[PDB]
């Protein structure tokens, strides 16, 4: 088997490729005009 | 229409802009995943001014990431309204700025700014004609501050008759984070100052200052100063968003706070601001709305106005309101404080009206005033500079990476000038 | 992307070194086979199954820890070329190292350095730990900064050298061997960070209460410490902080980055259960002159540069309340021409506690960083015991019968001499 | 009606054909196995132009598969949409040409080519009027580029007034392989432009450059760059099959490209081109259709049409579109880029529109362009080769085989001519 | 309708074709009576009911190496008569292995190379593997490539010619003998290739790590060397490479048909697990001046011609991508009249590990055959070495008695140093 075709007829890629992350940790923020708990 | 096109470079203005679009989709009703809801005309009739139709019906914004590391663009997209931008918005570096200014400006923003302005003139030219530039960045830090201000030097050039609105958070007097700092902001002012068409200053003490005493939070992050600057910076564009009774822009701003080109440098309030301690005890009317926009307190600058004289000044009054009440109670604080006010100049304010509200209120206001208060942290940053300059400290980066000496020495006497004029106005 | 090369010359970067990579795995979650039950890239590589091989090398002459670690647990994390051994050791000796043994260990040493480097790009630099006091860890340390000062020219060399002590030096020609090791490293390295033994030994004997420890122990302390520099290499957080302003924010002149460092809280389980840890105290025991790293008494140095590394569920605000208390404070005093003084940089991810160490699960910790005048001092007792034994002659005939010619001795003697004067210069 | 005949040669042209008729199947509703789908009147009232009735219900391709060594036909049958073409439309070789231009076109492309001149006269004389011809090949070879030019010769002048509308890729000069590629490149150009009516040129690392830049493809096959060039090889014949509101043809192409007829080396532009995960972003439009189009970056020659002078060019449209913006653009892009348009041709390019857009798409364009940018790539071709023939190098395979060194210097003047005609036009 | 047609002589060709196809039947599916339990008709040819028969012929005078192959394991696959037994050893003598005992087994070679180039038409090509320091390997492999070479002109003659080393010659008239040889190696040989014993003794000293490796090892990486060259004949491939190709894209001068191998990776399944092995990882290791297969230092040599060839699931992605850094590098040079090099072939199906052998299963690999002007050196110290013996007569009197004349040695020495002056003539 050749490698397959990574393109539609739509002319767009076929598959995403996942981004390189900095292990993202949440932060818990929010404030003004009501600014919450 | 018109159409705003924004700019976010640095790491913080990275975040201070992510969270302007959390506000502004706010505003207009906008979904994170793009589409439209809320069922209201004024939401979208004026909605060419910060999004485009993409065909798939979702409105993206018109503003692209712009820094030197992929940290910061790891973080914006990651979390919540960060699908709402392009990823085409963004622009990457790789190497990164350890702020130093000639670090990106001279060696490694040179070859990335050739990629930036092809994404700048992509949106631009695809329009009719646009309305101007809104610049946020970092003076602190270098991919902010150096690279930043680079592209203000080339649109400058390639759009000069159109209004260049920077916004530029400062370093701080008080906090010491990244200890070459005076070298980033003096070297970026003295340049910005022929460049810029009218600039904003925020500082990080002035936004600590306002959680401490009109917020009173405990413990406030990043992101709470963020939204202070955001609901600042969505006040001063909603004219050119909303209808109202008297109608303005950001060029009717520059024509009515400068009397001379050279001197261009703001101080940024807002009102009302309460935490829920005070949210039910407050008479939200016009009195208060005027009278904390004038104070120190509320000023998003490490200056105390009563310092200097108020040389020009504007207000930008949002929601259903008594006309009289905004203009006659600012010249009862014209007549008070006639010894805070300059002299040769009668009537001093600017005044609108914007007529929809912001989302949860229902009255508002934004300060955007030319104060010769503003030569203070001018003075304390030319104090720290030539502290470390007269014997030539942390220089040999600034030697090493092709860039010269006497472009310091023109640089120092240059803001030297800037603050020597703001005394014979004062 | 981002990827960072540890190496480690003698057999004091290889016991540095083997527990600075049990940090690491146990960091990541690499198991000691090299399996993740993504930020391991920037010390971890790949190859297919979750094989996160090593990019670290392991520089000694002698094999006797060398081949121990490839018997010991870790076999199959490391690459065994990446663990490189010679045959004889070097023994306390700066010519042993150059002319006669690493002239045949260095060829294939940077072979190896080469194609580790050439997997990708984003190499931020070279982080090196040796012994100036060694012979491997000194001469070959030696040998390998001038050879990758002649190819890799602008890429960032830090360096955590293990000074030895006025008092537990466990050598006698290690006035011999160090001050030949700085002549190599004024010119080489870009950012030398200082370390010393009885510097971590009073800090298992005071801020634990450790009463025997021994070398390892010291060793996981250091690894929390460059673990802690790599924080935001690795994980996020607020203010981010790579290599390129560890050199730029510290380093005021070319000639001045020899430097100091501070971990705190270093606190046990048994200590931990009354003392609150807030972000005010925990970078106030990072000032105290008892808590520092290598031994070097800041009241009569003089803080010219700072950084600090807050590591774990560090708010901004307490961090600029905390910092704006030691301004006010006398008894750390900073430099009239550097009147800021402070580079932060926030990590949201906590330290991360070894079972069967030493340490506890704390929630917050700072890496401080401290380019001070203070380290005039501890090249000043260096100048009064090698002048004290070079007069006459002693340790010589071992140097000069071995390939290195008399007069070198005296060149290093007067570049150590240029570094006093350059020191004292700036401090006024 | 009429009927253009594919002619596809090398083993580059027959896996850069073989995408090129799964596209123009999925265009046409071409089942695999041969049967229509789809019941659509517009979508099969134009069959005749590339396809014959069989008697057996299918549509059998007017393809020429043509190869010298049996291995990629065999690939190519085994392959999907490869049991469409008719067995005995392929031709056989057994031996190959090792990317020698000797064995190519003299010793080894002669035994085969009376083959191929029955087959192709077997399908042309079996119509009723022919259109013109697409050959297809490689110049970096041996096959296609050594008897596939050889054919070009012969049907020339056997066929003396129809249309020759050849897509040649072009070795890759950066990054190159087949080592001996500028004894193929150079030395069957000048045989080529005294033979062939349409040329457009296609380089390999501006098919990665398109698959990195716009389509940020990770892993990009061969099968992607041979379908994003397919794009290319439908788009200039959409007319052919469908209607229009304003009509053209291979024959417009010619008679609106070439002031002269040596000049036939065009540039091809496909848009638009961007990833899925900048796909519900693109607002799809005419202005944006035009500018994307118009970089160099999405350009599939690897020639900078920013150091040249467009001297004539062309847009074929696709899709349901407006009128008046499919020249107002255009007007757009030469007042604004008059410096990239030459002075001496009153408005340098015209267009056409078809009906029917690629499916997926609503609407599209593709682009032939005659720039005199192109003297940079035969220049760049002509420093390998002057450097490998001063001193003898691989010219043994070459003069064994019934040939002699006069004509390689006639290949040096025949193309530094063409290299000097394209200096007078900048 | 594609068939190629191996040629081994001596005992050592024939213990190089054991290893290579020893690993043939062993990807072809071929158990050793040949039974399958269309890619198989270049080296086997279908006879019967399902069996696939050795295209080759071994040759040796001497039986002691051929006849315990045919009481082998591999003795009802192989044809008798295409393993061909003289009776006695020519004994490192180019005289009697060509003129007096190498004459009465031509006859019978000739006849089944005859009997098996003529079952199909398009014929690939000729391989020899001869032992340049034997004595039939040097004198029956000169006249049968001779007698071939004037029946069939007009087809390929690759030759992987295993040369002596400059310190392991393992004889005495290595001198005599491959200076003989390569008078006659230079006129009607289409290929030549080297295959320096000692140089693959390093490469499995180090890479595959055996310090007792043995002629079995040895023969293995030339199994793996031969394999990938035809791969792409026997399979597809993203981009074929005919063996018609290397002539046209390596050789550029008639005389000049002396190239290089190098094999990579040949890692160890120890060590294989450990590398991401990548379609550069693995080039630049194919690159590399310590990785060749006949010891020719070519940093001192200009390359004049390379080809590479993949195997395995490789993306031309990354093949332009890493040959683009090879172009880039200061260390490799390229003579100036080739400005580009490079002839790269793709084959899809990944390289087979035998099993108990010293490799690993490894996915993708490179072989990589390069001219240059670096084949000056192999030839100057064989000047060297020929003319010190020459020099008074030594083993003379076992040629001149023995068939030939005083003044083939001369001759022989006169068009080497003609070869020589022809290298230099393209050195400038
Ligand atoms: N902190 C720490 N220091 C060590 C360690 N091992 C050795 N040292 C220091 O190294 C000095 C002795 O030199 P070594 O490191 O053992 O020798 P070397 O640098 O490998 O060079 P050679 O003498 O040739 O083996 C001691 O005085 C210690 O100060 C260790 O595991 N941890
Ligand atoms: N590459 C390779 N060469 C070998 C091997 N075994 C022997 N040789 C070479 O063969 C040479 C000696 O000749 P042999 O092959 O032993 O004997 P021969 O070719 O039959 O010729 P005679 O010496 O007359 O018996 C040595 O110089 C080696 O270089 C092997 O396993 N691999
Ligand atoms: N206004 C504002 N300032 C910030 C924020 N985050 C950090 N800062 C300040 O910016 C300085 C660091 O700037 P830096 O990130 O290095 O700038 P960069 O070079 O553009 O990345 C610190 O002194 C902070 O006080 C923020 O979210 N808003
Ligand atoms: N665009 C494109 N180029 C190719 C393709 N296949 C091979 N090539 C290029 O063509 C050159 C080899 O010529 P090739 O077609 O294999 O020789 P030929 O078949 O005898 O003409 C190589 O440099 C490849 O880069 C393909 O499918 N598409
Ligand atoms: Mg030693
Ligand atoms: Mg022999």
């Amino acid at each position: 088997s050749p490698p397959e075709s990574s393109l539609q007829s739509n002319f767009v890629p076929s598959h995403e490729e996942v981004g390189r992350h900095k292990r993202f940790l949440v932060n818990s923020r929010d404030s003004l005009q009501g600014n919450m708990i | 229409m018109r159409e705003i096109v924004h700019v976010q470079g640095g790491q913080c203005g990275n975040q201070i802009g992510a969270k302007f679009w959390e506000v502004i989709s706010d505003e207009h009703g906008i979904d994170p995943t793009g589409t439209y809801c809320g069922d209201s005309d004024l939401q979208l009739e004026r909605i060419n001014v910060f999004y485009n139709e993409a065909t798939g019906g979702r409105f993206v914004p018109r503003a692209i990431l712009m820094d030197l590391e992929p940290g910061t663009m790891d973080s914006v997209r990651a979390g919540p309204f960060g699908q709402l931008f392009r990823p085409d918005n963004f622009v990457f570096g790789q190497t990164g700025a350890g702020n130093n200014w000639a670090k990106g400006h001279y060696t490694e923003g040179a070859e990335l700014i050739d990629s930036v302005l092809d994404v700048v003139r992509k949106e631009a030219e695809g329009c009719d004609c646009l309305q101007g530039f809104q610049i946020t960045h970092s003076l602190g830090g270098g991919t902010g501050s150096g690279m930043g201000t680079l592209l203000i030097s080339k649109v400058r050039e390639e759009y000069p008759d159109r209004i260049m609105e920077t916004f530029s958070v400062f370093p701080s007097p008080k906090v010491s984070d990244t200890v070459v700092e005076p070298y980033n902001a003096t070297l970026s002012v003295h340049q910005l100052v022929e460049n810029a068409d009218e600039v904003q200053v925020i500082d990080n003490e002035a936004l600590y200052d306002i959680c401490f005493r009109t917020l009173k939070l405990t413990t406030p992050t990043y992101g709470d100063l963020n939204h202070l600057v955001s609901a600042a910076m969505s006040g001063v564009t909603c004219c050119l968003r909303f209808p109202g009774q008297l109608n303005s822009d950001l060029r009717k701003l520059a024509v009515n706070l400068i009397p001379f080109p050279r001197l261009h440098f703001f101080l940024i309030g807002f009102a009302p601001l309460t935490s829920r301690g005070s949210q039910q005890y407050r008479a939200l009317s016009v009195p208060e709305l005027t009278q904390q926009m004038f104070d120190a307190k509320n000023m998003m600058c490490a200056s105390d106005p009563r310092h200097g004289r108020y040389l020009t000044a504007s207000a930008m009054f949002r929601g259903r309101m008594s006309t009289k009440e905004v203009d006659e109670q600012m010249l009862n604080v014209q007549n008070k404080n006639s010894s805070y006010f300059v002299e040769w100049i009668p009537n001093n304010m600017k005044s609108s009206v914007c007529d929809i509200p912001p989302k949860g209120l229902k009255m508002s206001v934004t300060f955007v005033g030319n104060s010769t208060a503003i030569q203070e942290m001018f003075k304390r940053v030319s104090d720290q500079f030539t502290a470390m300059f007269r014997r030539k400290a942390f220089l040999h980066w600034y030697t090493g990476e092709g860039m010269d000496e006497m472009e310091f020495t023109e640089a120092e006497s240059n803001m030297n000038d800037l603050v020597s004029e703001y005394q014979q106005y004062q | 992307m981002r990827e960072v090369i540890s190496i480690h010359v003698g057999q004091a970067g290889i016991q540095i070194g083997n527990a600075c990579w049990e940090l690491f795995c146990l960091e990541h979650g690499i198991q000691p086979d090299g399996q993740m039950p993504d930020a391991f890239n920037t010390f971890f590589s790949e190859t297919g199954a979750g094989k996160h091989v090593p990019r670290c090398v392991f520089l000694d002459l002698e094999p006797t820890v060398v081949d121990e670690v490839r018997t010991g647990t870790y076999r199959h994390l490391f690459h065994p070329e990446q663990l490189i051994s010679g045959k004889e050791d070097a023994a306390n000796n700066f010519a042993r190292g150059h002319y006669t043994i690493g002239k045949e260990i260095v060829d294939l040493s940077l072979d190896r350095i080469r194609k580790l480097a050439d997997n990708c790009t984003g190499l931020q630099g070279f982080l090196m730990f040796n012994a100036v006091g060694g012979g491997t860890g000194s001469g070959l340390g030696c040998l390998l900064l001038e050879r990758l000062s002649v190819d890799y020219g602008k890429k960032s060399k830090l360096n955590f050298c293990s000074w030895p002590s006025p008092q537990v030096s466990t050598a006698v020609v290690e006035p011999y061997n160090s001050v030949l090791s700085t002549h190599s490293l004024l010119e080489h390295t870009d950012v030398a960070v200082m370390l010393d033994n009885e510097a971590i030994y009073d800090i298992c004997r005071r801020n634990l209460d450790i009463e025997r420890p021994t070398y390892t122990n010291l060793n996981r302390l250091i690894a929390q410490v460059i673990s802690s520099l790599t924080a935001s290499l690795r994980f996020d957080g607020a203010l981010n902080v790579d290599v390129t302003e560890f050199q730029t924010n510290l380093v005021p002149y070319p000639r001045i980055h020899f430097m100091l460092s501070s971990y705190a809280p270093i606190i046990s389980a048994e200590k931990a259960y009354h003392e609150q840890l807030s972000v005010a105290e925990i970078t106030n025991s990072a000032f105290e002159p008892a808590s520092m790293m290598a031994k070097c008494d800041p009241r009569h140095g003089k803080y010219m540069a700072c950084c600090l590394m807050y590591r774990g569920d560090v708010v901004p605000k307490d961090v600029n309340a905390a910092v704006a208390t030691i301004k006010t404070k006398r008894t750390i005093q900073f430099v009239d021409w550097c009147p800021t003084g402070f580079k932060c940089g926030i990590n949201y991810q906590p330290p991360t506690v070894v079972p069967g160490g030493d340490l506890a699960k704390v929630m917050r910790a700072v890496c401080m960083i401290s380019n001070s005048t203070a380290i005039a001092e501890v090249f000043s007792r260096m100048d009064h015991k090698f002048d004290l034994m070079y007069a006459k002659r002693a340790f010589v005939h071992w140097y000069v019968g071995e390939g290195m010619e008399e007069g070198e001795f005296s060149e290093a003697r007067e570049d150590l001499a240029a570094l006093e004067k350059d020191y004292e210069e700036v401090g006024i």
